[PDB]
């Protein structure tokens, strides 16, 4: 579960206690724990008695939270929170990392997200994949508190006009049913109302000035597409990295599948750009 | 197992920058030991729960094979150990 | 139609073309078009069919939000009215029959029959007054794909065609096809098999070892009734 | 899902992306389709490796769907997104 | 059916109510439908 | 009610005001990404 | 890049350093005036 800026405290308070609330007694259950950290995520591990399906033991759970989910807060659901069984085996972990510096974690670890999480999850025998470093991309808009106020505004006032300027909408179409005779077109209309880059954000108007002249985004705030998470760093041989853990499904060939993700691996290789390259600094499949 | 799990604890309400120093630190410790091959280094990083906290961290030795090694992972150990007690900073650990 | 229920063709072949890294619509369709250019050109297969068509119009309506902000009226207020009455809007349910059915708000057929029609619906600005949204939007003219097809998270195209049992067996058609796409081929679009050649592009052929160990099964009770090493084969060299 | 009002292009951006990134990572999923059509429909098809259990694979689908919800605009939450396991086995069609 | 597993029917009557739950009053569908494999056995009661 | 009414006051009023005044809300803390100059200390903030 | 990522709104990291940063963040009272929060919040150290 994710509850940005939330206290730990807070988090115990309510979002894990009525979570737990609702998954305690689910059948084949071992044990619960609930930890809850300052970076606003909420990690609850449920652990079944020994022999349980691990399929049957993640529908049971995610029915439980489903059930849980109408009494946290909007903001926690709102994100969704995941229920997921874990893949306990290891079989590889690999790096993706800059030695000279052009790229930063942030940059690797989503270049991980859209190039090669998709095309290792896809082989012959995974079970999960990890990524381990910065977080996923996100348009941070960097308000100055200051700013904002001098022009009377509040955060409540900026955060209305980011939600009614970045919106899409459904336009319909021309010449549509119902109609007294039969229509020689039919024509969709598009009016896209999403803005895609740092610039169109800067350019929301927040409000009209004295001067007459249009407040905007730019004028009160920094506007970057950084990092969703400043929670967790990555470095392989002092160089940014980003992490990438590979844990296989029961009944696979781990020798087999190291090889096949090594393999995929020097495929993605052609594709790279220049100062990021990979390592696997750990291969526990050589021990069998 | 071929290789090592060291990590740091830092003072209580203590920045994520400190801790990425201190992980530094040990890393290239770690580099200039014989036979680690690797400093994977997670700062942010709790090892007991595998949860993001501000005030701790971990680094994995990735050790070389033992054919191309010529000492074994405890004396590694014991090696790294006496080199990061040197920290002050915080209560730094490496154990197998 | 086909021999079964759910996999496509008979013989044949299954492709998705996909692009990578934003190529857009008409790079799509321009390579649909070339590839099968291509497949029609070999001797075997016949014009291939796909559902891609880009080539489709469509109106795009642009707002000028400074020219909106200077009548005074609201974005939301403008995309509001776009939806309401171009596009539908779901109200809610009622019962009826005993049965729930959806109740949806849009404008009557003859009133989004054209631009004019789009720049007539009017939304109110701060002064109170009803203003046509006409001033404030540019309606142009765009052509794009419809339906949207994706492959695998990507933007795609399909491409299912006819064989050729008496000239080309699906086989070696496919990689065939492969070397077209290899041929006419951007960076950062590939293809990918679907149906019956993704099963023929990936499989563990085992046909090549349950028919060793079938004769050798076979030769190995010959023997055992047979006290011979060499008494068997007289019967399995008599079958071709 | 449904987009009542909604092109190809918004249909495919705003609703079959986050789907299919909730759906990915599914066990089993050999792969998957996406159509969205200018009836304001989207109709994404999971196809996975023969003998799987359909039924694991569709409560596994939706409980991602499920979680992908929120993130979907107001009035497709509204109509609500709906998985099924898509049947070979026509026996009769019979006509009114 | 005496037999059954009741696990393969909990997960078949809980994908068939997903599949529902379209064709159902907003007001419903916004609530949840819950689906769980039950007894209607008492097996024993504790008073305090 | 005859209360509730005597101070012109609705159910709704009544039932929002409780909503607005017994809430839990997030407030961040001192010290967070992202800055110019590293940080020595990171200090949560809880308002209740 | 063809997926979707969340946008968020947060005071830029020198603007959220220290208490009085806290106290001096402005919002809209019943007469249109900015009024600086610290005059209805008390701030204090505590543990946790
Ligand atoms: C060296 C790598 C492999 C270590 C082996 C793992 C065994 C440890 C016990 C299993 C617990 C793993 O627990 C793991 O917690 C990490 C916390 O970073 C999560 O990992 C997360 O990292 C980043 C950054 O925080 C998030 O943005 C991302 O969404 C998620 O992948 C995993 O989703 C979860 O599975
Ligand atoms: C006189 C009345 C006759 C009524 C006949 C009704 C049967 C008609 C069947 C149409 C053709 C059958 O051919 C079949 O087409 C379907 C629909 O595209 C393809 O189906 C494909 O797309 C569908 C649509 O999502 C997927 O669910 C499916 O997994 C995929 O294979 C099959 O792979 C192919 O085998």
């Amino acid at each position: 579960a994710e509850y940005p800026g939330a206290n730990p405290k807070v988090i115990a308070e309510t979002v894990a206690t009525p979570l737990e609330e609702a998954i305690n007694g689910v059948e084949n259950m071992m044990y619960m724990k609930s930890v809850a950290g300052s970076d606003g995520v909420l990690v609850t591990t449920v652990t079944f008695r020994p022999g349980t399906d691990p399929d049957q033991a993640q529908v049971q759970v995610q029915n439980r939270v489903a059930q849980a989910e109408a009494r946290l807060p909007e903001d926690v659901r709102r994100l969704g929170i995941t229920t997921q069984k874990q893949s306990p085996t290891l079989t590889l972990v690999v790096h993706l990392f800059s030695p000279n510096g052009k790229y930063d974690s942030l940059y690797m670890r989503n270049y991980a997200t859209l190039k090669v999480k998709d095309e290792l999850a896809r082989l012959p025998g995974v079970g999960q994949i990890q990524i381990f470093g910065s977080g996923e991309y996100a348009m941070r808009v960097w308000l100055d508190p200051n700013k904002v106020a001098a022009r009377g505004l509040t955060a409540s006032d900026v955060v209305t006009a980011m939600q009614e300027q970045n919106v899409q909408v459904s336009a319909g179409q021309l010449g549509a049913e119902p109609l007294p005779q039969e229509s020689d077109f039919l024509i969709s209309i598009n009016a896209q109302g999403r803005l895609h880059t740092e610039e169109e954000f800067g350019n929301i108007i927040l409000k009209t000035a004295q001067d007459g002249s249009l407040v905007r985004l730019r004028d009160v705030a920094r506007i970057e597409m950084g990092s969703g998470s400043y929670a967790l760093r990555s470095q392989l041989n002092n160089k940014d990295a980003v992490g990438i853990g590979i844990f296989q499904s029961p009944g696979a060939n781990a020798i087999d599948l190291s090889n096949a993700v090594r393999a995929k691996m020097a495929e993605l290789a052609t594709r790279f750009p220049e100062d990021m390259q990979w390592a696997a600094p750990y291969d526990p499949t050589v021990f069998v | 197992k071929l290789y090592l799990i060291g990590g740091v604890k830092m003072p209580e309400g203590s920045s994520l920058a400190r801790t990425d120093a201190v992980i530094r630190k040990m890393s290239e410790i770690g580099m200039n030991t014989e036979g680690v091959d690797y400093a994977v280094a997670f700062p942010g990083l709790n090892a007991l729960q595998f949860t993001n906290t501000p005030n701790t961290g971990t680094v994995f030795f990735g050790l070389k094979p033992f054919d191309q090694r010529k000492h074994t992972a405890a004396e590694i150990n014991a090696e790294i150990n006496a080199k990061i007690a040197q920290i002050q900073q915080g209560f730094g650990f490496s154990i197998l | 139609p086909p021999p079964i229920l759910g996999l496509g063709q008979g013989s044949g072949y299954s492709l998705y073309i996909q692009d990578r890294g934003g190529l857009g619509y008409g790079a799509l369709q321009s390579a649909v078009n070339a590839m099968s250019g291509a497949i029609m050109q070999t001797p075997g297969m016949h014009f291939p069919i796909s559902t891609y068509q880009a080539n489709v119009p469509q109106l795009d309506v642009q707002v000028d939000r400074d020219k909106a902000k200077a009548q005074g009226v609201s974005l939301t207020e403008l995309f509001g009215t776009l939806q309401t009455y171009l596009g539908s809007s779901y109200v809610n349910d009622f019962n009826q029959f005993g049965r729930t059915w959806r109740v949806m708000a849009q404008a009557d057929g003859p009133y989004r029959e054209s631009v004019e029609d789009i720049a007539n619906l009017r939304t109110r600005n701060n002064q109170g007054e009803m203003v046509p949204i006409g001033s404030m939007v540019n309606i142009s003219t765009t052509y794009g794909p419809d339906p949207v097809i994706r492959y695998n998270g990507y933007p795609a195209a399909d491409l299912i065609g006819d064989a050729d049992p008496r000239v080309l067996s699906s086989s070696q058609a496919m990689t065939h096809l492969e070397e077209l796409s290899k041929q006419i081929l951007p960076n950062g679009m590939n293809i990918e098999w679907t149906d019956l050649s993704f099963q023929q592009a990936t499989q563990g052929n085992t046909a090549l070892i349950v028919f060793p160990v079938a004769v050798l099964l076979a030769f190995l009770v010959l023997a055992a009734l047979y006290e011979s090493w060499t008494l068997p084969l007289a019967v399995i060299l008599i079958v071709p």
